[PDB]
């Protein structure tokens, strides 16, 4: 109720406390949102993929192919956040495995 | 994409720049 | 060919099996062949085509149409004298009822040159209701080759597996054949073969793949998608007739059809959804609050003193016969038992209640007083025909019979919100 | 008309088709609805040590798996649950204690199971097209909400 809602605001306020961020950001409040769902309890890798593509395929005003012959179109909105090292060769053969869930 | 699509070199020198500075800091020495 | 292989493109390993058991006319086989499948339609449609192609003597009888052994053995001979010889037998009937005389009269019919050294096929449609009668007719077909001494092959097309009709003294063990299941790669091609002449091949097959991925998790038989895809044609070919969409465009027709499928995919295995569901909304120009068609049982017409009968009787079938003073006389002393939660209460089913409970709860829900006249107790027996309350097995006498319940609280909340009523605050399980 | 002699190949294939598990191959030609049902009563058998139970208890856990999942189109309605369970009635996968009530509705069944806790686990790797979010729920003993 109200006693638990005021505690969630403090979690988002203290989330950007170590990152040296002044104003709060929407990407920091959703971090504690997942802990509230799993509070009463390689599968974690498959969770951050479904929750990411759902927020992208809901803003295109048009629709092209990007079905079977254009499997590399779904890699554009995800390579922007990639800025490490091993997420280019090792994770290259992993993209074709997650997309197989819709094919079957 | 990256290998078969576009960005053949734009997303290639990112790891090369990070791997170049790591080979220059090997003489950092732990006790220093 | 048009209906033997084009119906299911996954029988390449079964045609060479049945044809190997046939051979010629003077070739024999097992007296009983048990073949069980799924949906009770895939193995039946292929039987009517394979037997009508090679032109072989065969009949078709059913064990569900007749509940007696006298009529089952009579229909077999009625469809046999017409093809026993080259000419008809003057349309003569057979009068028999003894099971021992069945093997005697069958030998006299199979004496002509047409059924002398030929294979006779006996297809028993729906062979899963033979255990209801006697336990002696099961081994009769397993040992028919020894008794009748004729080339008779009995076929079975039942849904139940073989290891379920085992008698007490055992029987002959024949060959159990299992047809392969409907493959995902072969079901897509059989649903697009029956293309109408209004379209083509590639243009028509594209509208099937878009519906298979969304109906594979909720349906599996091929006969269901055959009668459902035809009904979706009048509600999908709208941009084609108007001319706003040209040919070859499978990436722009899914956007306009998406809102048209959210209110139709939740009704699987139901052929009621047709051209009469949305027609009921046209006759509701005044107050569209009534729901007719999609969950029409939620919004129905109830009398004034009868709508409270189903509401009051719902609490009398899930509450103890003693802990009922909490909703009438609040001047008692509650113990607080726990205020256990996962008990069998409200989950085992309707509790048997007589008539003394209904005569003390309807006077509290209504506002003013009500006189129990003749039309007050009329909703007790009239609702039995309407299928709203069940009886405790056999019929009782008159000294206060017992009744139960039938329908849960799926539609009780919809009626209570119309005559200003709240039932959630009256349940005993939800403290 | 193309076998002049015999070999050890025509005799091995004829002995396997008449000895396979006829109680484990009937689940391959199913969808996901009835597949999740037979696993639902399997989890209830571990907590209820030999005792009957009706069908309304299976509906309590149906709306429990809908959580911890993103908002998509996988959610159903309500009448599909009784339609998916009725498909197992014509297959004789459940058996009453001794009496089938005539006035019983879609709530009082007290049925059980006609399988075992061995072939149900070995029939998962051979089933075609197994989702990743469904197979993990069958192997585990329900530890999440």
């Amino acid at each position: 109720t109200v006693r638990q809602l005021e505690s969630m605001i403090r979690l988002s306020e203290a989330m950007a406390r170590m990152h040296c961020c002044d104003e709060v950001q929407p990407k920091h409040v959703k971090e504690a949102f997942r802990l509230l769902n799993k509070s009463i309890i390689y599968c974690r890798i498959s969770n951050l993929i479904v929750l990411h593509l759902r927020k992208v395929e809901e803003e295109e005003d048009e629709s092209a192919l990007k079905r079977s012959e254009l499997v590399n179109w779904y890699l554009k909105e995800i390579e922007s956040e990639i800025d490490s090292e091993e997420e280019l060769i090792n994770k290259k053969r992993i993209i074709e495995k997650v997309i197989h869930r819709l094919t079957h | 994409s990256a290998l078969k699509g576009v960005s053949q070199d734009l997303l290639e020198r990112i790891r090369a720049k990070e791997a170049q500075k790591q080979l220059a800091q090997m003489t950092r020495c732990p006790e220093q | 060919m048009p209906h033997l292989e084009n119906v299911v493109l996954c029988r390449e390993s079964q045609v060479s099996i049945l044809q190997s058991l046939f051979g010629e006319r003077h070739h024999f086989s097992f007296p009983s062949i048990f073949i069980y499948g799924h949906t009770a339609s895939g193995k039946t449609y292929v039987t009517q085509t394979l037997l009508k192609t090679l032109e072989l003597p065969h009949v078709f009888v059913n064990c569900v149409e007749c509940f007696t052994l006298r009529l089952l053995l009579e229909q077999i001979l009625n469809k046999l004298n017409h093809l026993s010889s080259s000419e008809d037998g003057c349309s003569t009937e057979i009068t028999c009822e003894t099971f021992n005389d069945f093997v005697r009269l069958f030998k006299q019919v199979t004496t002509a040159e047409n059924l002398k050294d030929q294979t006779v096929y006996i297809v028993l449609d729906k062979a899963e209701y033979l255990r209801d009668m006697e336990a002696n007719l099961l081994p009769g077909f397993l040992r028919l080759q020894e008794l009748a001494d004729r080339n008779v092959t009995v076929l079975f097309l039942s849904e139940i597996v073989w290891e379920k009709f085992r008698p007490n003294t055992g029987c002959f063990e024949p060959f159990v054949l299992y047809f392969p299941d409907y493959s995902i790669g072969n079901l897509q091609k059989i649903l697009s073969h029956d293309h109408p002449p209004e379209y083509s091949a590639d243009f028509y097959a594209a509208y099937i793949n878009i519906l298979l991925g969304v109906f594979y998790t909720v349906c599996r038989d091929l006969k269901e998608l055959r009668h459902l895809a035809v009904l979706n044609f009048p509600k999908y070919c709208e941009p084609v007739v108007k001319g706003e969409a040209s040919e070859r465009d499978t990436r722009k027709l899914w956007r306009n059809i998406e809102p048209h499928l959210k209110k139709a995919m939740q009704t699987v295995y139901l052929r009621e959804i047709s051209s009469s569901q949305w027609e009921k909304l046209q006759k509701d120009d005044t107050d569209p609050g009534q729901l007719k068609g999609l969950s029409a049982h939620t919004h129905v017409e109830l009398p004034y003193y009868s709508k409270f009968i189903l509401i009051a009787a719902y609490l009398a079938s899930y509450n103890p016969a003693r802990t009922d003073k909490r909703f009438f006389l609040k001047h008692h002393g509650k113990i607080k038992k726990t205020n256990h939660e996962k008990t069998s209460n409200h989950l085992l089913g309707p509790k048997p209640f007589p008539l003394d409970r209904l005569l003390a709860i309807l006077y509290s829900i209504v506002d003013s007083r009500v006189a129990p006249t003749a039309n007050i107790f009329s909703q007790i027996t009239s609702l039995v025909t309407l299928q709203l309350l069940t009886l405790v097995g056999h019929d009782d006498q008159l000294d206060g019979p017992k009744y139960k319940c039938t329908v849960s609280l799926d539609f009780i909340r919809a009626i209570a919100r119309t005559v200003n009523f709240d039932i959630i605050k009256y349940l005993y399980d939800f403290l | 008309a193309s076998h002049p002699f015999m070999t050890a190949v025509d005799l091995m294939e004829a002995s396997q088709l008449c000895s396979m598990d006829s109680k484990a191959n009937i689940v391959h030609g199913l969808s996901v609805l009835e597949i999740c049902l037979i696993i639902a009563m399997k989890h209830l058998n571990d907590i209820y040590e030999e005792e009957p139970f009706n069908f309304q208890m299976v509906y309590n856990e149906f709306q429990k798996f809908v959580q911890r999942k993103a908002h998509s189109v996988y959610n159903f309605e309500k009448p599909v649950v009784m339609k998916a369970f009725e498909h197992l009635q014509q297959l004789e996968l459940i058996k009453p204690m001794e009496r089938t009530s005539g006035n019983s509705q879609r709530e009082y069944q007290l049925m059980k199971l006609l399988l075992d806790n061995t072939q149900i686990m070995n029939a998962l790797q051979k089933y075609p097209n197994c989702p990743t979010d469904v197979r993990q729920w069958a192997t585990s003993s329900l530890s999440w909400l």
